[PDB]
């Protein structure tokens, strides 16, 4: 007996466009919901069904096997409603404290559970043919969908049963579940949570359901770095007040004053300075502030997340998770046959996946590439059951310095 | 003619509507006699059905004559009926480009007679579509009708069309695997590999799964021959070409005759290389009048006649051999304009095609060539499914050291170099680090928010100094004027520190073109150096020299 699914009000399902898919992708679809079909997961429709999803073909992590990706971001929002404030499922802030975190897929848990009939059509999508052959196959899911928020708020109850007992046995194990995937932290030797997860895939293979490692405690830093050195420039200086300037603003109460004075007049680049000692207080005051937390930001549920990546140079990414330009949540790097999309690809979902474990909720991504560009290629490189929202940008000349 | 045993397609009027009731003006004597010859054909034929005034629908009947001839035609008004019917799916999404059809050993075009008509429409939806033929004026009660098939011009029509030849034909794709059935409007375009006999023969148990159907088709002597002229394309066996372009001589072009102009040739530019638009599409800026003349500039002149020369000749393309790779070939036609051939077989064009774009206000040929490359890399997967290797004519270096460097991602597919000048270049380089013993230029601009008056100058290390007075600025245009001076007045090396993220930005990205007349004497002045390093500080920070001009040219600006 199904649960019914309420659009948010006044608005109404997705009419998505579905992105040129390639031959190999698209056979490899066919396949799959040909499939699908006979085991009853999906239905063929009729044009009647003004909605659409995209959908991709991917490949997974060291995987042979292709796998399908439906895009329900748009289905999404305009349901945030029921998977939110409605049937949401809460996120323990233990989990980033665990020592060991691992990641499995739990997607398979879906297909055993019906759709309310009411909102099939929602989940609508097309697979394209070549050069426009011919129509594309229509399909609508008859069961919870992997990718929809809606799945994992509704298999909430069984999800909650099919683990009573580990959990009951464990109580120091954190099993935190985000759509398509089950986060499970324990603060165990490696060897007993390596154990403890073949017997929770054991626990999950009585009721169908069919890792990889985090280590989120040891999840660090990656302050403001000022550069220590032994004769200093015109140019270091102004690079570095520069640095420290905008170090300001987002950090509280950063002087600049003394490494000001030295520039005085207008002199050549090249020409060295010898630092007053108070100017090192500075940079001692400094890079003391800048080697701790912020003070005064806090992550507030209500807001959206925002992640800004910045391309360093040798397979270097930086990046920053803030809600309110400035008051950065968190900052780290990312580092690398690799080309600046599939590396750019990886750091996306690195993120994105701490994000889900230390907030349960993913950022929105403004990423330093052309739309067109990643749109066409970041497919051969995902490899989430999931994806994040994202705009495209072009990153501020200094902001990618001041980062480094 | 038939009307399809098949299932009905679903219709539902849109949510909290109703279907339309809109009145009908009355007509003349000879059009309601018309209407009422029409009429009753359709319901003897099953396509509509009498009602009576219990259906509070209705929608407007009219009638229109003959040009030439002396028929009439019934035209029925589903404006309201379609404002208030559900949105279906959008039927095709794009159409089959020739260069990506597989050459096919026997082809017969079928075109479905009576389309829309031979097919019926859901029972329950058939009541919004009731009209009315007045009676002679006032007195006597209209004679209702309603459709029992699918409307010409209503909104659900060509959507529900598509899926009942989709499910039609879903049986015999099963049992026909190798061959091919091209879906487009109320046409099938059927292709195998068998010798004529089986052909000739497999085309007529398609004919007759068609009409079990419902679906009537021209049988052969009536199917047409090679070349089809499908399109604005010539579909010949072993080729296929855009149909015959005509450029038309004149004495004096009007801003419509240009118009027209651009779009044959920029539908021949799909087999024609090298067709060139740029110059006779900048007339068309702030057009007058569509019957307003415009003289042809000589750079027009000139492309036009480079163009006419180009046509003289045909050129055709070839097919689509699912086994060979596909060579997408790039040049530089100059001003931002980029020309590309696509082959299987060296060349032996499957299609050619152009790009030109201005992506941002200031570019480059590195960032344009990628641009063009995407933009084809996309155009392959839509029409092979597969994406090309290119030959382009910029050095691996080049790409190298530039995309090394760009805070950008960027990402050619696989790619060789080929020797066809013009080559792509960067035409200059920033230095990483100051340049000892060069002059340390220190500049800066202001403007006035409200008199619109600026000021551009800078102060020297070497005791040098500078202040411009500008008209009509503003702060950009003033920071980028305060560059230009310094590297007006400093000779083939100087370091440059400003406090415009602005100016910077667009420098440190080695534009080698821009709207900006100004960014363009920067750029020919940043090429002629023999090496500049350019620096940034924050403004109206106690920094040296910066502190220095900003007094300078803040003195009546502010
Ligand atoms: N109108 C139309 C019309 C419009 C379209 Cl989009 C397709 C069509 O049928 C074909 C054309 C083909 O490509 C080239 C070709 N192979 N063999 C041929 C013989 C004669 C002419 C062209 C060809 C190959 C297969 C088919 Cl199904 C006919």
């Amino acid at each position: 007996e199904t649960v019914p699914v309420k659009l948010k009000p006044g608005m109404d399902g997705p009419k998505v466009k579905q992105w040129p898919l390639t031959e190999e992708k698209i056979k490899a679809l066919v396949e799959i919901c040909t499939e699908m079909e006979k085991e009853g997961k999906i239905s063929k429709i009729g044009p009647e069904n003004p909605y659409n999803t995209p959908v991709f073909a991917i490949k997974k992590k060291d995987s042979t096997k292709w796998r399908k990706l439906v895009d329900f971001r748009e289905l999404n929002k305009r349901t945030q409603d029921f998977w939110e404030v409605q049937l949401g499922i809460p996120h323990p802030a233990g989990l980033k404290k665990k020592k060991s975190v691992t990641v499995l897929d739990v997607g398979d848990a879906y297909f055993s559970v019906p759709l309310d009939e009411d909102f099939r059509k929602y989940t609508a999508f097309t697979i394209p043919s070549i050069n426009n052959e011919t129509p594309g196959i229509r399909y609508q899911y008859n069961v919870l969908p992997q990718g929809w928020k809606g799945s994992p708020a509704i298999f909430q109850s069984s999800m909650t049963k099919i683990l009573e007992p580990f959990r009951k046995q464990n109580p120091d194990i954190v099993i935190y579940q985000y759509m398509d995937d089950l986060y499970v932290g324990s603060d165990l030797e490696i060897g007993q949570h390596r154990t403890k997860i073949e017997e929770l895939r054991q626990h999950l293979l009585r009721w169908g359901l069919t890792g990889y490692e985090l280590h989120p405690d040891k999840w660090t830093v990656q302050p403001i770095v000022l550069p220590e050195k032994d004769s200093w420039t015109v140019n270091d200086i102004q690079k570095l007040v520069g640095k420290l300037n905008w170090a300001s603003q987002i950090y509280p109460g950063i002087k600049v004053r003394q490494l000001c004075k030295l520039l005085r007049g207008t002199k050549a680049l090249t020409e060295v300075i010898p630092l007053t000692e108070e100017a090192e207080l500075e940079l001692a005051e400094n890079r003391e502030i800048l080697k701790e937390p912020v003070h005064g930001v806090y992550y507030d549920p209500s807001k959206d997340l925002i992640a800004e990546i910045q391309k360093q140079g040798q397979g270097q990414w930086t990046y920053q998770i803030y809600q309110e330009p400035f008051k950065n949540l968190k900052t780290g790097k990312y580092a690398r046959h690799t080309n600046d999309v599939k590396q750019l690809t990886e750091a996306v979902q690195k993120i994105t996946t701490e994000s889900i474990v230390i907030w349960g909720k993913t950022p929105k991504f403004k990423l330093p590439i052309q739309k067109e560009t990643w749109e066409t290629w970041w497919t051969e490189y995902w490899q989430a059951t999931w994806i994040p929202e994202w705009e495209f940008v072009n990153t501020p000349p200094l902001v990618k310095l001041w980062y480094q | 003619s038939p009307i399809s045993p098949i299932e009905t397609v679903p219709v539902k009027l849109k949510p909290g509507m109703d279907g339309p009731k809109v009145k009908q003006w009355p007509l003349t004597e000879e059009k309601i006699k018309a209407l009422v010859e029409i009429c009753t054909e359709m319901e003897k034929e099953g396509k509509i059905s009498k009602i009576g005034p219990e259906n509070p629908y209705n929608t407007p009947v009219f009638a229109i004559k003959k040009k030439d001839s002396t028929k009439w035609r019934k035209l029925v008004d589903f404006r309201e009926l379609n404002k208030r019917t559900q949105d279906f799916w959008e039927v095709q999404l794009g159409i089959p480009h020739p260069a990506g059809l597989k050459k096919k050993k026997s082809v017969t075009v079928l075109d479905v007679g009576d389309a829309y008509f031979s097919v019926p429409l859901d029972e329950d939806f058939r009541k919004y579509t009731a009209f009315t033929i007045p009676s002679i004026n006032n007195e006597t009660p209209g004679i209702r009708y309603q459709y029992n098939v699918l409307p010409q011009g209503w909104k659900g029509s060509p959507a529900i069309f598509q899926s009942s030849m989709t499910k039609i034909l879903e049986p015999f794709r099963k049992q026909n695997p190798d061959i091919v059935i091209y879906q487009y409007m109320d046409d099938l375009y059927v292709g195998s590999d068998l010798e004529i006999g089986q052909h000739r023969t497999k085309i007529e148990e398609l004919r007759q799964h068609l009409l079990r159907w419902g679906l009537t088709t021209p049988d052969k002597k009536h199917q047409k021959e090679p070349p089809f002229l499908w399109m604005g394309y010539e579909l010949h066996p072993d080729k296929w070409t855009v149909q015959p372009i005509v450029l038309p001589e004149k004495d004096s072009w009007t801003v419509n005759d240009i118009q027209k102009l651009v779009g044959k040739l920029n539908w021949a530019s799909q087999i024609y290389p090298g067709i060139k638009v740029r110059q006779l599409c900048k007339l068309l800026r702030g057009t007058k009048a569509l019957t307003e003349v415009i003289p042809l500039t000589e750079e027009a002149e000139l492309e036009l006649a480079e163009n006419r020369e180009i046509l003289k000749e045909p050129v055709h393309g070839v097919y689509y051999d699912p086994s060979k790779d596909l060579i997408a070939e790039i040049q530089k036609q100059g001003q931002g304009q980029w020309t590309y051939q696509i082959y299987q077989e060296p060349f032996k064009n499957l299609k050619t095609g152009k790009y030109a774009r201005m992506r941002g206000a200031h570019t480059n040929d590195v960032k344009q060539l990628t641009e063009a490359v995407q933009k084809i890399t996309t155009e392959s997967i839509v029409i092979w499914g597969k994406t090309p290797k290119f030959k382009l004519p910029i050095q691996k270096e080049t790409w190298e050291t530039w995309w090394t460097e760009y805070w950008q991602a960027t990402w050619i597919p696989e790619w060789e170099f080929v020797n066809t000048p013009p080559l792509v270049k960067l035409w200059y380089q920033l230095e990483k680090e100051p340049i000892v013993g060069a002059e340390t230029f220190y500049v800066d601009g202001a403007a006035n928010r409200e008199t619109k008056l600026g000021k551009a100058g800078y102060v020297t290390n070497r005791g040098r100094q500078k202040v411009v007075t500008l008209t009509d600025t503003t702060n950009q245009k003033t920071e980028l004027q305060a560059i230009y001076l310094a590297l007006q007045d400093s000779g083939l090396e100087v370091n440059i520190v400003t406090d415009s993220q602005y100016a910077l930005g667009i420098i440190q990205a080695q534009p080698d073109q821009s709207e900006s007349e100004l960014v363009n004497q920067i750029i020919e002045q940043l090429i002629k150096k023999e090496k500049v390093y350019l620096a940034w500080v924050p403004a109206h920070k106690g920094i040296g020299g910066n502190e220095q001009v900003d007094k300078l040219v803040s003195a009546g600006i502010r």
